[PDB]
């Protein structure tokens, strides 16, 4: 039973990767683009971009292990461990040619180790709205002169004593609605219907727990990225970020310049953290343009 | 710059009189964490008059409620400062401010062009 | 009903102050010293210090407005507004002579405005284990290489949409256990019974809400203190801080040097954030010695 | 805060002058005479352990709260492991400042 409506011309399928049953939605013809979603969402965040990319590409959008309809990882939740599943999934559909990668939110955390380790496999790279896990995240403030910061959840989710699961169980929709809307500039695109779809999905107990394990593994990911980042990224890369309340602002491009040689960036005015939902028309335009040159 | 602010209003008013200041944003007001009115008198510090958070919460600096009222019009992306019962001490240059909180906790400020209000 | 046991030789009483019924515990003879508790606790956190100070002083330990058995404030929850209530209460018992002040945790937030405005009324000052609200708190990190920071609750409690009450109500015993133990170096002093008593007091609905309004007023308190801090503090002052997991460390005395000219500081090794409970023997000695000179 | 290492298959120990529970993280690090300092194993105050790769199997970190002592159990050692071994006590302050304390280090030769 699908958790979200599949777009016309696309198929919802499963594929075993290192013993893990992964869910993905696939469509189109041509070179492969893999779209990797982030926290609080599923593959479905890409459902407006997918039918547009499918005119020129083979598009695959998987659910991260443990989220959506993908089984939890069997190894762990650090970026290096999750990257194995996403790399092997993609190479099963593009084993002979490099493929393109679009990632958002913790989709970046779970792909950067694969990108850096298999650079010949990645033709072009689009990263949007998330820091690569490294020492900079230790400088985000807990509290601001504007009020609640948008990053206090790092500690909330990573806390021991099962703090997040216990506090959110029975209040998943309420928490997720506050979490999404407080990181958004355009709140009206988050309908009550859409919020319920996402809420139901991540309220599955193994999905609620998997969600927090990513943040619980963040310190491990930072140590991993410290070694990997000694190799800079050589493929063409583009960063997208929102310039409104809740967006990453100039941070996105600035951090990426330390990782990539060939990077161009855009900051979208009036957009928050959820670019595919908040600013679909501009964001889709930039992505389709970048992947088509 | 992510956001442009276009202020208007001000001028010379008699004691007791009234004025309305305006500021328009190039982006939606819900994309701006806090909108604020600040003023600066000659030889003094720029001080807060009133704020309105994107969720609608208002904040006044001590002893400003009485003379000032902040409000917005979300359809026109415009914030207003209504000045009532003005006094000589209200003579100042009045500035509008847009503060944006980024995901990282960084705050960026954007300012409108100052406008002179003289009470005399 | 009493919420906590009164030390033998002390009285639990109430007193109306600007229309708000405040609860306090009073005992002893001599000059007045006021002990002001912080979040997650009540007047009862002073129950070990109280019988010893009472041999030399008249001791009053109130419940902050809205917490313990005190009615909520009628004005607001910023430091300036709450400090008005504590000042008049103290002046009611020492209207002719100055008094002494010991404050802990958010007890500092709710007295500093009174101290700076009525320096003549305060003979000696002891501050322990809390920042004074100013811009420095905007620099505490949201997340650390050690895991969850101890200050992310600032944003959690400050969040709009009643996020903290909605998630915590009915789970106070679980949440308070984690909150206190994660800020403590000595957790075993928080027995199952003491956590039950505090959780019962904080599960009164108006008290859970009052708790978070202090944090929701914190930005106002910072703006208030920026003007107030233009006057340095004249009287003798002492800072105490824990040097173990969860203590303020060197920050307590360092920040106080920007507010006070006559300040001595101590960092208690092996002690976390709840000094009156975690390190009663060393802490009481320093307080008794400082207040008796 | 003061750490006293001792020892140097083998088992290493380190004592703290303060309660082990007042220390956020205990860790063992080792250093070859010309190489970078590398992490061996961590144990947080709550009991979660962290081992570096190719350290699992040969090492076991543990503590004794009555003794205020952390242990490093080294098994099936090889010349590839000789170094000065340091114990680290990291203290997370309320503010987020982390202060670090180190033992005098103890030499292991294989």
């Amino acid at each position: 039973a699908e958790e979200f409506p599949v777009p016309n011309g696309f198929e919802s399928a499963y594929r075993e990767v290192d013993g893990v049953k992964l869910h993905y939605v696939k469509g189109g013809q041509g070179p492969l683009v893999m779209l990797v979603h982030g926290f609080g969402q599923t593959w479905y965040e890409w459902h407006q971009l997918m039918p547009e990319l499918a005119k020129r590409f083979t598009v695959i959008a998987p659910d991260l292990p443990g989220l959506g309809q993908s089984e939890p990882p069997k190894t762990g939740y650090s970026g290096e461990q999750v990257a194995v599943y996403l790399h092997k999934l993609a190479r099963q559909f593009s084993p002979d040619r490099p493929f393109d990668l679009v990632a958002h939110d913790i989709g970046i955390w779970n792909t950067y180790p694969m990108v850096v380790k298999n650079q010949a496999d990645i033709a072009r790279l689009v990263y949007m709205e998330a820091p690569i896990p490294d020492a900079r995240i230790y400088r985000f403030p807990a509290f601001t002169a504007q009020g609640e910061s948008l990053v206090w959840h790092f500690s909330f989710f990573a806390a021991d004593d099962r703090l997040a699961e216990t506090l959110i169980a029975g209040k998943e929709r309420f928490f997720l609605e506050h979490f999404i809307k407080s990181h958004a500039s355009n709140t009206e695109v988050f309908s009550e219907r859409l919020l319920d779809l996402y809420a139901r999905s991540y309220a599955k107990p193994h999905s609620l727990n998997a969600s927090f394990e990513y943040y619980r593994a963040l310190n491990e990911s930072v140590r991993q990225n410290a070694e990997l980042a000694k190799t800079r990224l050589q493929m063409p890369t583009m960063t997208l970020a929102g310039g409104g309340h809740g967006g990453m602002g100039t941070f996105q491009l600035e951090q990426m310049k330390a990782y990539a040689e060939d990077v161009e960036g855009h900051v979208l005015p009036g957009c928050g953290h959820w670019l595919p939902e908040e600013c679909a028309a501009p964001m889709n335009r930039l992505v389709i343009d970048f992947l088509s040159r | 710059a992510e956001v442009q602010l276009v202020e208007s209003g001000g001028g010379l008013v008699q004691p007791g009189g009234s004025l309305r200041l305006s500021c328009t944003t190039s982006t939606s007001l819900f994309s701006i964490t806090t909108m604020g009115w600040y003023r600066q008198a000659p030889g003094k510090q720029r001080e807060l008059v009133a704020s309105i958070k994107r969720g609608g919460g208002t904040n006044y600096a001590d002893s400003m409620k009485g003379r000032f009222t902040i409000s917005r019009d979300n359809a026109r992306n415009t914030v207003f400062l209504e000045m009532n019962n003005l006094t000589t001490e209200d003579t100042a240059v009045y500035y509008c401010n847009a503060a944006i909180l980024a995901y990282t906790g960084e705050v960026t400020n954007y300012w409108g062009q100052g406008t002179q209000v003289t009470v005399s």
